[PDB]
């Protein structure tokens, strides 16, 4: 997986550049996993100019003309020969009217028999057509233009007819092969590359990965014209944008030729072929393909300090009218005699390249691609973001991106045109007046507001100036279940990120994010001026009451405003339409701004839900083609909660003005409560929404709120089919639900009650995230905690039967309640089933955080579990290492399920050696795409000595795995995990999701063994109320999903799926089973059963029973026991025993999948709306097995390490003495040595060995993740460059990079590592000779390196260790740094502190004598190592380099060890010393 | 409630220090000609609703009466009989041909549409047309009221007397004839009496310590004038808070990420309120917000030299009092907000005329009026041991009373 390609600068051609970059494609093969069989062929394909040489050579009955006057075609058809000679015929007729000459058709000839079996039986046909100039058509590009014109009518007849067929490229420099093949069957199959008559320039290739194991040869890429890295996130918004413009576009370069290209795009299309469509019509338009690449993929022009005022002119202009595309890309494009090369606004993927003396730019993701003499090799550069790698064939040179850049951007006065044309809105502060309702109670209780709500949202908002937090994540049921009425937006989920793309953060990243809106009417895309610009533009999407009444009361002719009544009194469907009419109505008038109020609105007309409204008119509008004339502003009381401002967003809203809630708190100033000043108050508000809507967005990895506009990231749960088809399109539905009508009924209930409450003047009190009396039904009511502890407590059976009577019955909770068993069956003796002992092993606690727990808790839930012999797990904070041995009682604290979180905390050589199954935290039931926040009042020293980071610093876990960029990188950890611990099995953890079959899919090929569906209903211990609320969906729909399409596509024989989420019954367990669990996980309930009152205040850690607190004076009230757990789970298992015999099944892999004897209970029919739902989805069995047998052959054989390695060092390691050797590896080999490194660990343990025991050398390319899990002892000298992730989670040991010895240039400014260096390390050191990559040392935790300059957002996490540049920094360095050092060299000292982000770091001078001599001693080291100039000559010039070294230092760091340091010298223990330092700090 | 009573307090005050008999105060205190009209309008919907309109020239002894137009729900006899009092005090401090006056409406702009608010103004043109006219009346735009405004009541005026009038109503659009500049006339004026000020208290414009709250069109070209003069701006706010840094904040950059709003303020950075900002150090202070906020309790911590009060009577009577005791120079809101009537004299001239200036011809005339108009008041106020507030009233009082005892209506 990834791209390539080898070309030629000066433009001579040869077919050595054409078997080179087979060979690269060769390579690069290895990257990719493995599906039904190694032979198939998950996508690939290679580009290459046009071969007149050869065509002329071989086609022998065609009168080619010259070079660039004629064009050639590239046609996939079917088997069958009627349609091929149909479409032929056809294709010639349109030709032959367009008036381009036909000069004749060809067949490829292929080798069949050289591919796999699925490909073979797919195989399409191939012809080549040749096209004709006419000598009307003096330029190339006006030919290309009529050739893009024939191909978009041939492909509109094609899908008017229905027929199947594609056009892989017509164009007359680029021809394109591609199809389901591997790179060692392309040469093979397509014999026309074997030919030595092919001469080209450059060629580029690529691999695919096929997420899913069916894929199409029409999909797989390298595309028409550009080769496509990663995902794109914004993929329905973009297409909705691009379809309303598509009405609107209109030129003079196409002519009338715009009603013939009216599609423009591929619906049905990829992401990938979606860009290409789009790019190539930009670039058609009359725009140079650098240009409109950088219109389509701008940079941070929104929050940079590090920008030209050229630069941020341009790139505000063409945000103006055109939205940015998000997502981890790496763009690679060409035009025949022009090449380019991108990355996203965030740098998300890697792409190091090479240059050699006879111009041979070699760009691919990884390095060791194709051997290369290091005495020819020139630059080893890296493309790093916003920098554009420009090459122009004709010219033969690498245009510099700085000069093309400041020439785009001074082709035109941008930066007059935005001084100008940009309309004030400045608003009257003598119109100033605070509006009142005088019946505020009554609409307030109309909309659905609670005294709960407004206590426990709105007044903390102020308080905290942040979302208030929470825990115990929601349990109540779902909307479309529930009762009691709910408005609309209840509905709708939030969606995240898990595979493909990382969530981005928001604080630490804020020079990424852009809220940037753009209010008014678009226009002419293809030739803008000024217009386009003169719109208004805000800062945050909500408004203030001044603000929306200047928007209202603007009155220029250009910018119009409309109120439109959003009310209905009967027919929804007339209120619709009837609301339709008035929009259109005033577009035609000439309207821009459309304001949506539910104002004015009485006991007779009711209010439509905002959202359905919302949407309802976006999609109308873009339908007819007509959105972008105007902005939709929305004006509703129900909007208090950033979901609902984000789902408003998200389905079309311009802008909210929430006037209750901004009554609210007016009334509370009046009544005295919130003393804060009015405008302070709605400022702040203001403030805190915009937040929350960031981290919703950052949620995702929508990085632009423009983006995030368009886009439709939300999931309906509960709303039908047709509804969603015709007011929600695009939307993910998968059981249907209520309608139209249901939802008046509900809407119309909820307004009759509310203006009826004749009866007092009092809210009723919410009970969203509590439970009142009355109020909505939770799963844990007091009535199930207690009778559930008395059970555990006093081993009853009668009460714990009683207990899962009441929480399953008089109620419904969740989507399996809706499920009954037949019961016309054969029932068994209980003893003839299965047995209980047998029951218990396939059970889990779920990951439990040291830091959210307390000891006492963990270690009585670690050994409850491991005597009744399942499987414990440890949470993100580690374990200490004493743990890991018995005590003389016999109890096992010890853990058999070790987590990888993002953090990598304690990850180490012996915490993970020392284990039984590893898991990789890709997310939570809670906050998936969210990271946690660990402050220094609640981090104590007996957590952060088992965290390894300083007492009393606030410690920060990013959302993302930096490690994991996409599914290659994600199997590339499963590998390392796996090498780590050979003897362990794999996991990973998911949350149910739409997509979420095709992600297990894709995980599967990753080859993970086990994979964990957790749904949002599973606890947490801190995050915000709103990522508690509306995240995630039920884990049914996700377990029905993941098994479908794993047993469709054959692979879930291949894992072992898992299950976990208020799995609290017996019941709920079969249910598990039946939809096709193997393993659950219990980690409320164990809490429950320990003494926990479900209270939710572990975020507080304030727990009164001293289950979540660590405090010790809340710690001493504990009163748990193992045996209540024991005998809770026994007590599961018997029931569930009881069941079995209930159901007449024998054994746990026979019942598995038996999802037939399931049906829906009457009671779903009683229910008024439950009873529209369709389960025929869950309720589905395809033939295949459902059992995991096979053992997930993994490749840990054949690998250097076993190979060579190991063989002559068992040895040393198991005597105790040194070895040397050396060793040749190429970037096949990825890890090389973490095997070596864990054998070490587990011989001997945390100590390891005397220092330089054992010294590996190494020669050439490294692969992937070189040098992981080292411990101390170890020392690799690795004499060459190497991939990403060196040194990936560092246990000690050293480090040394160092260049090729034929490389003779300043390999000091040459970069010579990947993005991610020591992600995770916790100590050890380190000697790079080179600049590195994007990131480095991303979450150091006590290593010390040394770099000659490093990439973007290099330090971003450190909470310890020490950095030492010896060269130049990029932007944004020590984002978020809360610990260690880094003395960073530099010479201009202001840039330096404009590029750092001061927000958490102080800079000082060098004065410490201690300070100076480490440092000294580690150049010291780094020269006798390494011999690098830039290092002897530093220190030759000391004298100077003392005063021109910059140290940085974060406060709370240098506070913390300043007070330690005083305490030390008074003469106080370390212990207590760290006690007296952190409670004055902590005060 | 108590305006009137307040600018009659304040004109007997005047009068009495001047030292003119009662004559001129019972002349003065009432407007001469108010004129109360009901105004029929058409809505969308076809039904029929009347406007209650007003207008009052307080006095046109100098010449043509001047006055703005506000679409203010609450807008009543006494509040329209202040403000003509108070533009009639604004043209004698600036020394104009203008006598005074204001001009309102009863109505909504907020439910009220595009069409029906163009219906509105025409009405109002039809019903008042007989009192307003060249040598009469002089619209010109106000709170709720602008451009689009002033051209249809042009229009209709050019429609009603059959001739094209284009100085009979100010604040046109430029292709309609108006004037450049109309939009940075206040930051103009009081960029003149900042740096007027500056030199008279001997504090050296170049580097001198400004804070600007309120960051509106006003501040923002205000803020733009200092950088381009030189002094340093330590101190910006707005409606989502402000900032700080003793040595500059680039009002380069923050004027090129200025949205429509003028909001400057970071998303996860913690801002000031402008009660602490108040209290920065700095030369000059500019509150330019919210009235009513330099009071008895800051008044003890403002530590500005010049105090400049841009708003409309941000200050109360305490803290004039407690200030003047400190011996910190206060610039009256009559003549720091004085630009936007300056220009709108320099528009009618323009028209008048026939012929249009230039951006730096406005520029001169404006910063020598200004300049003219700050020497006289401050020479006055320090040749009579008086608060400048005082100064300001007498001056402008003064030309009107002499007009009248000329004119011999007394
Ligand atoms: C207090 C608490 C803390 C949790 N902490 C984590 C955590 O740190 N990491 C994680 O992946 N899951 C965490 N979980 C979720 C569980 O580990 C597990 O994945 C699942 O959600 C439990 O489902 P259950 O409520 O049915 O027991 C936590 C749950 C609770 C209640
Ligand atoms: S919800 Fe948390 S605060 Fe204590 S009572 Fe339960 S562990």
């Amino acid at each position: 997986c990834g791209i390539g390609l080898y070309a030629h600068l000066k433009g001579k051609q040869t077919h050595d550049i054409v078997k080179q970059g087979l060979k690269m494609l060769c390579q690069l093969d290895h990257r990719g996993g493995q599906g039904s069989d190694p032979d198939t062929g998950d996508g690939a394909g290679l580009l290459v100019q046009i071969p007149d040489a050869f065509f002329r050579k071989e086609c022998k009955n065609i009168n080619l003309p010259e070079k660039e006057r004629y064009g050639v075609g590239m046609v996939f058809f079917s088997q069958k020969e009627d349609e091929r000679k149909k479409i032929e015929k056809q294709i010639n007729a349109l030709i032959e009217q367009e008036g381009q000459v036909v000069l004749g058709w060809r067949t490829v000839p292929v080798n069949v028999g050289k591919i796999g079996t699925v490909a073979q039986k797919s195989c399409p046909f191939v012809r080549q057509v040749f096209i004709g100039a006419s000598s009307d058509l003096k330029d190339n590009l006006s030919f290309e233009r009529k050739l893009y014109v024939i191909r978009k009518q041939a492909e509109n007849w094609g899908v008017t007819e229905g027929l199947d067929f594609y056009f892989a490229s017509l164009s007359s420099q680029t021809i394109v092969y591609k199809g389901l093949l591997t790179p060692e069957q392309v040469d093979a199959f397509y014999s026309d590359l074997q030919d030595e008559a092919f001469v080209s320039a450059f060629a580029l290739v690529h691999s695919r990965f096929s997420t899913n194991t069916f894929p199409t040869w029409e999909r797989a890429h390298p595309n028409r014209y550009l080769v496509h890295n990663g995902e794109i996130n914004t993929l329905r918004g973009n297409i909705n944008w691009m379809r309303a413009r598509e009405q609107q576009f209109v030129s003079e370069s196409f002519g009338e030729d715009l009603n013939k290209i009216l599609p423009i795009l591929n619906a049905d299309g990829s992401d990938s072929s979606i860009l290409d469509n789009a790019f190539e019509f930009f670039v058609m338009a009359g725009r140079k393909p650098a240009h409109t690449a950088m219109m389509l993929i701008p940079e941070p022009w929104t929050e940079n300090t590090h920008m030209s005022k050229e630069k941020r002119a341009f790139y505000e202009y063409h945000s103006s009218l055109m939205e940015p595309w998000d997502g981890p890309t790496a763009i690679s494009f060409t035009d025949g005699k022009q090449i380019g090369a991108i990355l996203d606004r965030n740098g998300l993927r890697p792409a190091r390249y090479y240059v050699t003396k006879d111009d041979y730019i070699i760009f691919s993701s990884e390095v060791g691609v194709i051997e290369v003499e290091q005495e020819n090799v020139l630059y080893k550069n890296r493309l790093e973001p916003g920098k554009m790698l420009l090459i122009d064939l004709e010219e033969g040179r690498i245009i510099s991106d700085e000069e093309v850049k400041t020439q785009i951007a001074t082709e035109y006065p941008y930066q007059k045109w935005l001084e100008e044309e940009l309309v004030q809105v400045n608003p009257d502060p003598e119109s100033r007046e605070e509006e009142q309702f005088s019946d505020l109670l009554t609409r307030q209780k109309a909309f659905g507001y609670t005294y709960e709500d407004i206590q426990k949202y709105l007044i903390p908002v102020i308080k905290e100036g942040k979302d208030p937090l929470g825990s115990m994540g929601n349990d109540a049921p779902l909307a479309v279940l529930s009762d009691r009425a709910q408005s609309l937006f209840n509905y709708f989920k939030q969606l995240f990120a898990q595979v493909t793309n990382p969530p981005i953060d928001a604080i630490r990243e804020q020079l990424v994010t852009s809220t940037m809106t753009w209010l008014g009417a678009e226009g002419d895309l293809l030739h803008p001026s000024e217009r386009n610009v003169r719109r208004i533009k805000l800062y945050t999407p909500v408004l203030s009451n001044e603000q929306f009444y200047a928007l209202k009361t603007i009155v220029h002719p250009d910018l119009k405003s409309q109120k439109i009544d959003v009310l209905f009194s009967e027919d929804l469907e007339r209120g619709l339409k009837d609301m339709f009419t008035q929009a259109e109505k005033a577009i035609s008038q000439g309207v821009s701004l459309l304001i949506l109020s539910d104002k004015k609105m009485n006991e007779r007309l009711t209010p439509i839900p905002p959202l359905l409204a919302v949407s309802a008119l976006h999609q109308h509008l873009i339908r007819k083609g007509l959105r972008t004339k105007v902005s939709i502003i929305v004006e509703s009381g129900e909007a208090r909660e950033v979901h609902h401002f984000a789902a408003l967003i998200g389905y079309g809203a311009d802008a909210i003005n929430p006037y209750l809630a901004y009554a609210t708190y007016k009334q509370e100033i009046d009544e005295g409560r919130l003393d804060i000043s009015y405008e302070e108050a709605v400022s702040k508000y203001g403030k805190s929404i915009t937040e929350g809507v960031v981290k919703v967005m950052s949620k995702m990895g929508i990085s632009t709120v423009q983006s995030y506009r368009g886009a439709q990231i939300f999931e309906a749960v509960g709303i039908s089919r047709d509804v969603i088809d015709r007011y929600f399109s695009g939307t993910a539905s998968q059981l249907g639900g209520i309608d139209l009508q249901t939802i008046a009924e509900e809407a119309q209930r909820r307004h009759r009650e509310a203006y009826q409450d004749d009866y007092s003047k009092t809210l009723e009190p919410g009970s969203d995230f509590q439970w009142r009396n009355g109020g909505e039904h939770h799963a844990f009511n007091p009535k199930t905690i207690h009778t559930l502890q008395w059970a555990c407590r006093r081993n009853d059976y009668n009460l714990f039967k009683q207990y899962t009577k009441a929480a399953d019955e008089e109620r419904i909770g969740f989507l399996r309640n809706l499920f009954a068993f037949d019961g016309n069956r054969k029932p068994l003796k209980l003893e003839e089933v299965e047995s209980a002992e047998s029951i218990v092993k396939r059970f889990k606690t779920g990951a439990m955080s040291f830091g959210s727990l307390s000891k006492e808790a963990h270690e009585a839930l670690a050994i409850a579990m491991n005597r009744l012999g399942g499987k414990s797990n440890s949470g993100e904070g580690g374990e200490d290492p004493k743990r890991f041995v018995p005590d003389e009682n016999g109890d096992d604290r010890r853990s058999a399920i070790k987590q990888i979180a993002s953090g990598r905390f304690g990850v180490k050589s012996h915490y993970l050696v020392n284990a039984d199954e590893l898991q990789i935290k890709m997310a939570q039931g809670a906050k998936p795409g969210e990271g946690g926040q660990l402050p220094g009042n609640k981090v104590y020293p007996w957590v952060a000595d088992v965290r390894g980071s300083t007492p009393g610093v606030g410690l920060i876990s990013p959302p993302p795995h930096h490690d994991i960029y996409s599914i290659e990188d994600l199997a590339q950890l499963i590998h390392d995990l796996k090498n780590a611990n050979r003897d362990a099995r794999i996991s990973v953890k998911l949350v149910s999701k739409a997509g979420v079959g095709t992600i297990a899919a894709g995980v599967a090929k990753a080859t993970a063994d086990v994979i964990v569906i957790s749904g949002y209903d599973g606890g947490t211990g801190a995050s915000p109320k709103t990522s508690i609320k509306h995240t995630g969906l039920p884990w049914e729909l996700g377990l029905a999903e993941a098994h479908q399409t794993l047993m469709l596509n054959g692979l879930r024989d291949r894992v072992v799926l898992e299950t976990d989420g208020k799995l609290m019954t017996g019941r709920d367990v079969v249910m598990a089973a039946l939809l096709g669990a193997e393993e659950f996980g219990f980690a409320t309930a164990p809490l429950v059963v320990l003494g926990c009152v479900m209270m939710r205040a572990c975020h507080l850690d304030t727990c009164p029973v001293g289950v979540a607190t660590q405090n010790p004076e809340l710690r001493k009230k504990f009163m748990g026991d193992p045996d209540h757990i024991v005998n809770y789970m026994l007590f599961i298992a018997e029931e569930v025993r009881e069941y079995m015999a209930a159901l007449g099944f024998k054994t746990f892999d026979e019942m598995i999948g038996r999802t037939d004897v399931l049906h829906v209970s009457e009671r779903a029919k009683e229910h008024w709306k439950a009873s529209q739902l369709d389960l025929s989805t869950l309720l589905y069995q395809p033939e295949g097995v459902r059992t995991f047998q096979s053992p997930q052959n993994h490749k840990i054989d054949q690998s250097l390490d076993i190979t060579t390695i190991l063989p002559a060092v068992q040895e040393a390691i198991e005597s105790g003495k040194e070895a040397d050797i050396s060793i040749e590896i190429n970037n096949t080999n990825r890890v090389a040595g973490t095997i070596t490194g864990s054998e070490i660990s587990k011989r001997y343990g945390e100590e390891g060995l005397p220092e330089d025991t054992i010294k590996l050398h190494f020669t050439g390319s490294a692969g992937q993740s070189f040098g992981a899990f080292v411990p101390k002892g170890m020392t690799l000298y690795l004499d060459g460059d190497s991939n990403d992730y060196v040194g990936k989670g560092l246990s000690g040991g050293k480090i040394i990079v160092k260049s090729s010895e034929g490389f003779n240039s300043a390999s000091d400014d040459n970069v010579i590592i990947g993005n991610v260096a020591f992600y995770g390390a916790t100590s050890g050191e380190a000697y790079i000779n080179g600049r590195a990559g994007e990131r480095f040392a991303v979450r150091n935790s006590g290593v010390n390196v040394v770099v000659e300059g490093i990439g973007d957002h290099g330090c971003e996490y450190m909470t310890g260790g020490s950095v030492v540049v010896l060269g130049d920094v990029g932007k944004n360095f020590a984002a978020g740094m809360s610990g260690g050092i880094a003395y960073v060299l530099t010479e201009d000292v202001k840039a330096f502190k404009r590029k750092c982000n001061l927000e958490m770091i102080l800079f000082e001078s060098l004065e410490d004598e201690k300070e100076i001599q480490q440092i000294k001693a580690m150049l010291e080291r780094h020269t006798a190592y390494t011999n690098s100039q830039k290092a002897e000559d530093l220190l030759d010039q000391w004298e100077d380099s003392v005063k021109k070294f910059v140290k940085v230092i974060p406060k709370n760091y240098k506070q913390m060890l300043a007070s330690i340091e005083e305490q030390k010298a008074a003469g106080l223990s370390d212990e207590e010393a760290i006690m007296f330092a952190f409670e004055a700090n902590t005060k | 409630l108590d305006v009137l009573k307040s600018t009659q307090t304040v004109i007997h005050k005047a009068l009495e220090k001047l030292g003119y008999p009662e004559e001129v105060y019972e002349l003065l205190k009432e407007p001469m000609r108010l004129l109360t009209v009901k105004i029929p309008v058409r809505m969308d919907d076809g039904s029929v609703k009347i406007f209650t309109g007003y207008r009052a020239q307080h006095n046109d002894s100098v010449g043509p009466t001047k006055g703005g137009i506000r679409f203010h729900p609450n807008v009543t006899e006494k509040e329209v009989k202040a403000l003509s009092i108070w533009m009639s005090l604004k043209c004698g401090i600036i020394d104009l041909p203008y006598g005074g006056g204001k001009g309102g409406i009863v109505c909504d702009p907020r439910d009220m549409s595009f069409r029906e608010l163009e219906r509105l103004s025409r009405g109002y043109v039809r019903a008042i047309s007989q009192i307003v006219g060249p040598t009469k009346d002089v619209p010109a735009p106000d709170v709720f009221t602008n451009s689009q405004i002033m051209a249809w009541m042009m229009d209709e005026y050019s429609r009603i007397d059959e001739f094209n009038s284009p100085g009979f109503i100010t604040g046109k659009p430029l292709v309609l004839g108006g004037s450049h500049g109309r939009e940075s006339a206040t930051a103009k004026g009081v960029t003149i009496c900042i740096k007027e000020a500056a030199k008279k208290r001997g504090i050296d414009i170049k580097g001198a310590r400004v804070v600007v709250q309120g960051f509106g069109n006003a501040g923002s070209y205000l803020a733009k004038f200092m950088h381009d003069a030189g002094a340093k701006v330590v101190g910006i706010s707005d409606a989502y808070g402000g900032l700080y840094d003793p040595e500059g904040l680039d009002i380069d950059y923050l004027l090129d990420r200025r949205d429509s709003f003028g909001t400057v303020t970071k998303l996860f950075n913690d801002t000031i309120t402008n009660q602490e900002l108040l209290e920065l150090d700095c030369d000059i202070l500019v509150p330019a917000a919210i009235e009513n906020q330099i009071t008895e309790e800051n008044a003890h911590n403002i530590r500005a030299k010049i105090v400049v009060e841009a708003a409309n009577g941000p200050t109360t009577l305490e803290g004039t009092k407690i200030l003047s005791d400190r011996d910190i120079l206060l610039v009256p809101d009559v003549l720091a907000s004085a630009g936007g009537v300056t220009v709108s004299y320099f528009e009618w001239v323009q028209n008048n005329q026939g012929f249009y200036w230039s951006e730096e011809e406005v520029e001169e005339k404006l910063e020598k009026m200004m300049v003219k108009s700050f020497n006289n008041i401050y020479e006055m106020a320090n040749n009579r041991r008086i608060d400048m507030r005082l100064a300001a009233y007498m001056v402008g009082v003064r030309k009107m009373a002499e007009a009248s005892r000329f004119r011999g209506w007394i």
